[PDB]
C-alpha cells in the first residue's frame, strides 16, 4: 500500500540529489531510509556509486560497491559497467580485471564490460594494457565487435606495433571476421 | 569517539602510501562502533582481513563492544561462533560486551549461562564482570533477589560506583517502594566514598538548580571525559534512568542538552525535509521515553511556527537483523516504548509492516494529535 | 503409461513417405517424422546429450531437389530441362531481380510431367489447395477480414501478378508440351504458392563452381520454424549432399520438435506474407509509436534480466529463472521498439519514467482501440469455428497475435512502472 507510495519519495530526492553530482546528499538520504526501517535495494545504491563516478571518484566507489556487497546483495549490471568504465577511462588496467571477475562470479555476462574496458582504455591513450586485455579476453571465447578490430589495428599502426596488430588480425580472421583492405594497408603501413 | 576525523586520518594514509596496520583499524571499528554507524564498522573490518592483515584479539573485543552498544545479540552470537573457528581464545572483556548487549536487548536467560561458562573457564571475573551479573536481575522484576551481588561488591571490595547505586534506587522506585528507599539514598549521601560521589545526589535531591548551584555540576559534568565515552554515557543514562521515573521531569532530561552540547550523545535526533525522527537503539527504557518526550514537544513546538511536517515520522528503538521478526516486542526497551507512547498520546503511533522495528506516524495522523 | 512428450499427440506417418527416399541416397539418422492436423514435423527419436560438434540428421542428395541459380545465366544444376523446350523462353522472360519464385514454379510444373522423376512421387504428399496457409490462395473476404491495409494490398497485388503472367505466357497459341503443364488458372497459382513457402537459398558449390541459387529441397521443408532454433542446413560439396545438422552445445531429449529458422530477422508481416504463418513470441515485430515519451533503455534491460548487446538480446536465466518467466521474445522485441534515450551514465529520475510510462500506456491504448474487434472475441471467434478455412484461421491468428503483443508490451510496462522502486 504505502510502502510504494514513501519508497517513491525516498529513490526520487536521491536521484535528484544524484544527478548534479553530490554525494553527501546521497550519502544522508541512504542514512535517512535506513533508520526509516527499510533496507537499501540495488537501485538506491546505484545512485551513491554513480555520485562517485561523476565526480572521478575510485576509492569511494569501491567503497561504495563493498558496502552494497556486505548486506549480501547482488549489484546490478549498470553498477559494474560504471565501475569498469571509471577504471577504464583512469587508466588502471589492473583494477578492472577484479571487477570483471566478480561479475562472472556473479553469473553475469562479461562481454559488454569487457568491450566497454578496452574502449575505455584505447580513449584513455593506454594501448599496451588495452591490447593486453583484449588478448586475454579473446582467449576465453569472447568475440568483438568490428569497430573495436578496427579502432585497435588503426591505433597500434599509427603507433608503430606490428606484433599487437598482427595478433588482433589473426584473432579476427579466426573468429570468423575476413581482413579487408583496411587492414592489410594498416600492416603494410607499418611494414614498409 | 570522532568519527569524521577517523575518515580523514584513513584518507590521508590512503594517499600516503602506507598500508594501515592492526591497532589502525582496531580504532576505526571502534570509532565507527559509537555513532550507530554499524555497516562502516563492518565494512572496514572486511577490508582489515581483505588487505593482508590477520585481526588479533582486540580487534574482535573492540567489535563485540561496537556491536553490543546498539543490542544486536544476532551479530553478537555470529561473531562470537567466529571468534571459536579463527583460532582466538575468549577473554574476560569479550563475555563483558557479550554480557552488556543482551542486557539492553532480550535472552535474560543466556547471561547466567554465559557467567557460568566463564566460572568454568577461570575467566576470573573482574569488576566489571560483576556489575554486570549485578545488572542482569536489574531489567527483570527481581528487586529483592539483585542483592547477594551487592553484598559481594561490599564484601570484596568498595561500595559501588554510583553507576550501580542510581540503577538499584530505580529499581526500587519502580516497585511499591518509595519512603524506605530514602535512608538508601541518604547513605551513598552520607558514606566516605570518593569526593565526586558525595556532590552527586544532592543535584537531584532539593532545588540546586539556578544560574550558580547549578554550575557547580558543570565541573563534575566536564570532568568525566577521562573515561573515553566509556562509562560516560552509561553514567548520563543511569542518571536519566534514577532521575525521570521518580522525581521531576523538567529535572530529569535536561541533562541531555548539556550531553548534546559536550558531545557524546549522537543521532538522538534526525531532521530533514523528508523524514523526521528520534533513535533511541542505545537508550534504556527510562531514557527512551525522556527522549521521547523531548521530540515530542520540540516537534510540537515547531509545529505553530508554519513549517512543513515530514511524510514519516518514526522511533528508532530496535535496530539489527532481529529488526524483521515479530520477536521484537519482546525487546526491554520496545515494550515502556509501546507503553509510552500508548498512554500518553493518542493512538496515532503504530508499529510499520514493512519492518516490525520501530514505531512510525502518517502525516496526516501526526496533525491530529498536533491540533 | 505412455510418456507425455510433445511428439505423442501426433501419429506416426505414412512409411511409404520415408521408402520412396531411402530408395535413393537419403538417409535420416535418429528422427522420426510424425502427422498432424496442421501438417507433417521431425521430432527426436534419441537422447542427444550436448556434443561438441554438430550432429547430421539428414542427407538429402542434390539429384532429389531443384535449383535455379540467383545470378543471369540460369544454371539448372539438375539438368531436367532439354535444350530447345519452350518453357526456357518462359523462364528465362522474367525479371532477375524481383521475381524468383516464377521460375521455381514454372520448374516445378515441369518436373510434375516428366518420367522418374521424384517429384512425381513426392507431389503426393504436398499440400493441396485446401490445406495451404498461403494467402496467395485466399478470397477478399478473408483480406478484407486482416484489418490490415497494405498487406491486403500487397497480396492482392501479387495474386494479380500471377493471374497476369499466367495470363501472358499460357495463351491460346502455346504448344502443347506448355499448356498440359498448367491447364486451368489456378495450377499456376499453387505452384508458386509452393514455390514461394518452401523455398530454401542457400550458397551451393559442385565442382568448381561456387553460386548461390533458390532450391526446393524435398524432406527439409517439413522442418518447422522458431525464433530459437536447434537445426541449420549446410552443404556438403564432396558428395553433393545437403544436410541438416544439430547446434554444437544444445541438448535435444526424445519428443523433442527439430526447428529451424526461416528468414531470420525479419518482421510479422513478411513472415504471413511469404510463408502465410504468425508467432506472437517473434523477438523482431515492430510497434510504431509516435509520442515523444523515452524511456530508459539499460534499466529496462536489467529489470527483466535482458542482457547482451543490442543485436544479441537473451534473458540470462541463471540471474532470474523462476521469478522472470514473463521474459519472452515479447519483452525483447518491446525493448527493440520502444522509444529509448540513455545520456552515459546518469541515472534516471523515477518522476520522469512514471510521466512516460503512462503516455507510453495511453499510447498504446488509443491504437489498440482501433482495431474494431477486441482480444476476447477474437478468441473466441477462433475456436468457435472447428473446421474453416485455413486463410481465415491464419488471419483471426495474426490479429490476435498483434493484440496479444501490444497486451505484453503494456503489462510490461506495468512491472517496469512499479518494479523500478525496490
Amino acid at each position: 500500500g504505502t510502502e510504494k507510495v514513501l519508497r517513491l519519495v525516498f529513490m526520487e530526492e536521491l536521484m535528484e540529489r544524484a544527478r548534479n553530482a553530490d554525494s553527501k546528499g546521497v550519502s544522508q538520504v541512504i542514512y535517512d531510509m535506513i533508520a526509516a526501517g527499510l533496507s537499501p535495494g540495488p537501485r538506491s545504491f546505484h545512485g551513491f556509486v554513480v555520485s562517485h563516478v561523476l565526480n572521478r571518484d575510485n576509492d569511494g566507489a569501491m567503497h561504495a560497491l563493498r558496502r552494497e556487497l556486505s548486506e549480501g546483495l547482488r549489484p546490478l549490471h549498470e553498477t559494474f559497467l560504471a565501475l569498469v568504465r571509471l577504471f577504464g577511462a583512469k587508466g588502471l588496467a589492473t583494477r578492472g580485471l577484479e571487477i570483471l571477475a566478480a561479475m562472472e562470479k556473479l553469473k553475469y555476462d562479461i562481454r559488454q564490460a569487457w568491450l566497454v574496458l578496452v574502449e575505455e582504455l584505447v580513449r584513455s591513450n593506454h594501448l599496451e594494457d588495452a591490447n593486453k586485455v583484449f588478448l586475454k579476453g579473446a582467449e576465453g571465447g569472447l568475440r568483438a565487435t568490428d569497430e573495436i578490430y578496427d579502432l585497435l589495428i588503426e591505433q597500434d599502426c599509427k603507433v608503430g606495433d606490428h606484433s599487437n596488430a598482427l595478433t588482433i588480425a589473426y584473432e579476427m580472421e579466426a573468429a570468423g571476421r575476413m581482413a579487408t583492405t583496411f587492414h592489410f594497408n594498416c600492416l603494410l603501413s607499418v611494414q614498409a | 569517539g570522532l568519527h569524521d576525523d577517523a575518515k580523514r586520518i584513513l584518507l590521508h594514509m590512503n594517499g600516503q602510501g602506507l598500508v594501515p596496520s592492526s591497532k589502525v583499524y582496531t580504532g576505526v571499528i571502534e570509532a565507527y562502533g559509537q555513532a550507530a554507524l554499524y555497516e562502516e564498522a563492518v565494512v572496514a573490518f572486511n577490508t582489515m582481513n581483505e588487505v593482508g592483515s590477520r585481526p588479533m584479539v582486540e580487534t574482535f573485543n573492540s567489535l563485540i563492544h561496537a556491536f553490543a552498544k546498539g543490542g544486536l545479540y544476532k551479530e553478537s552470537e555470529a561473531i562470537w561462533f567466529r571468534m571459536g573457528e579463527v583460532g582466538v581464545p575468549r577473554n574476560r572483556d569479550s563475555f563483558n560486551g557479550m554480557i552488556e548487549g543482551y542486557r539492553q536487548g532480550g535472552q535474560f536467560e543466556e547471561a547466567i549461562k554465559a557467567y557460568v561458562e566463564m566460572e568454568k573457564a577461570r575467566c576470573d571475573p573482574d569488576e566489571r564482570t560483576l556489575e554486570a551479573v549485578l545488572s542482569v536481575y536489574c531489567f527483570a522484576g527481581l528487586v529483592d533477589e539483585s542483592e547477594e551481588q551487592f553484598q559481594e561488591i561490599k564484601s570484596l571490595g568498595i561500595q559501588p560506583s554510583i553507576i550501580c547505586c542510581c540503577m538499584m534506587l530505580a529499581i526500587y522506585a519502580k516497585s511499591e517502594r518509595w519512603n524506605m528507599a530514602h535512608e538508601l539514598l541518604n547513605d551513598v549521601m552520607t558514606n566516605k566514598t570518593s569526593d565526586m560521589h558525595q556532590v552527586i545526589g544532592q543535584m537531584i535531591h532539593g532545588d540546586f538548580d539556578d544560574e550558580n548551584n547549578w554550575q557547580m555540576v558543570e565541573y563534575v559534568f566536564d570532568k568525566l571525559n577521562s573515561e573515553g565515552c566509556g562509562l560516560s554515557m552509561r553514567f548520563y543514562n543511569t542518571l536519566i534512568e534514577a532521575l525521570w521515573w521518580l522525581g521531576q521531569k523538567e529535572r530529569a532530561a535536561r541533562v541531555l542538552n548539556e550531553a548534546t552540547k559536550r558531545g557524546l550523545f549522537p543521532e538522538l535526533f534526525r531532521r530533514n525535509k523528508l523524514v523526521w525522527s528520534v533513535d533511541v537503539h542505545r537508550m534504556w527504557p527510562g531514557g527512551a521515553c525522556t527522549a521521547i518526550s523531548v521530540w515530542l514537544n520540540d516537534m510540537e513546538e515547531l509545529f505553530h511556527k508554519g513549517e512543513e511536517l515530514p511524510q514519516l515520522a518514526s522511533v528508532v528503538v530496535v535496530r539489527g537483523q532481529t529488526e524483521k521478526s515479530s520477536i521484537t516486542r519482546d525487546f526491554p526497551v520496545a515494550k515502556a516504548a509501546y507503553s509510552f507512547l500508548k498512554d500518553t498520546v493518542s493512538s496515532s503511533f503504530c508499529f510499520p509492516g514493512w519492518n516490525k522495528g520501530r514505531i512510525v506516524c502518517q502525516k496526516t495522523q501526526l496533525k491530529r494529535i498536533f491540533s | 503409461q505412455p510418456h507425455d512428450t510433445p511428439a505423442s499427440q501426433l501419429e506416426l506417418a505414412d512409411p511409404d513417405f520415408y521408402k520412396i527416399g531411402y530408395v535413393r541416397s537419403f538417409r535420416a539418422y535418429g528422427i522420426e517424422f510424425r502427422e498432424g492436423p496442421d501438417g507433417y514435423g521431425v521430432f527426436a527419436s534419441r537422447d542427444v546429450e550436448p556434443l561438441r560438434r554438430a550432429r547430421v540428421i539428414m542427407e538429402i542428395p542434390l539429384e532429389l531437389m531443384l535449383t535455379i541459380s540467383k545470378k543471369l545465366p540460369w544454371m539448372f544444376f539438375p539438368d531436367i530441362i532439354p535444350v530447345g523446350h519452350p518453357i526456357f523462353d518462359i523462364i528465362n522472360s522474367t525479371n532477375p531481380e524481383t521475381d524468383s519464385d516464377l521460375r521455381l514454379a514454372c520448374l516445378l510444373l515441369y518436373a510434375f510431367d516428366c518420367k522418374d522423376n521424384f517429384w512425381q512421387l513426392y507431389g503426393d504428399f504436398l499440400p493441396s489447395d485446401d490445406e495451404c496457409t498461403s494467402f496467395l490462395l485466399a478470397t477478399e473476404e478473408d483480406l478484407l477480414e486482416l484489418q490490415d491495409e497494405k498487406l491486403a494490398s500487397t497480396m492482392r497485388e501479387q495474386q494479380q501478378r500471377a493471374l497476369e503472367f499466367w495470363e501472358k505466357n499460357w495463351h491460346s497459341a502455346v504448344p502443347l508440351k506448355i499448356k498440359r503443364l498448367a491447364r486451368d488458372p489456378e495450377r499456376f497459382i499453387w505452384a508458386m504458392c509452393i514455390a514461394q513457402s518452401r523455398s530454401i537459398n542457400l550458397q551451393m558449390r559442385i565442382g568448381a563452381l561456387v553460386q548461390d541459387a533458390n532450391l526446393l529441397v524435398p524432406y527439409a521443408d517439413m522442418m518447422n520454424h522458431s525464433f530459437q532454433p536447434n537445426c541449420f542446413f549446410h552443404w556438403r560439396f564432396k558428395d553433393r549432399m545437403l544436410e541438416v545438422m544439430i547446434n554444437a552445445g544444445q541438448r535435444i531429449r526424445k519428443g523433442d520438435e527439430m526447428t529451424v529458422d526461416y528468414m531470420a530477422g525479419q518482421k510479422n508481416n513478411f513472415f504471413m506474407q511469404r510463408y502465410g504463418f504468425s508467432s506472437p513470441v517473434n523477438p523482431w515485430d515492430v510497434i510504431h509509436f509516435t509520442g515523444d515519451a523515452k524511456i530508459h533503455l539499460d534499466t529496462f534491460l536489467s529489470v527483466f534480466n535482458i542482457s547482451g548487446l543490442p543485436g544479441e538480446y537473451y534473458h540470462n536465466s541463471r540471474l532470474s529463472n523462476d521469478g522472470d518467466s514473463f521474459v519472452d521474445g515479447a519483452i525483447i522485441a518491446a525493448a527493440r521498439t520502444l522509444p529509448t534515450w540513455s545520456d552515459g551514465d546518469l541515472p534516471p529520475i523515477p518522476s520522469l519514467e512514471r510521466k512516460a510510462v503512462k503516455e507510453l500506456q495511453e499510447e498504446c491504448h488509443q491504437m489498440l482501440a482501433e482495431f474494431p474487434t477486441t482480444s476476447d472475441e477474437d478468441q473466441k471467434i477462433l475456436d468457435s469455428m472447428p473446421d474453416c478455412r485455413r486463410t481465415l484461421e491464419a488471419a483471426i491468428k495474426y490479429r490476435l497475435h498483434r493484440k496479444l503483443l501490444i497486451e505484453k508490451v503494456i503489462q510490461a510496462l506495468d512491472i517496469y512502472q512499479d518494479r523500478i522502486l525496490f
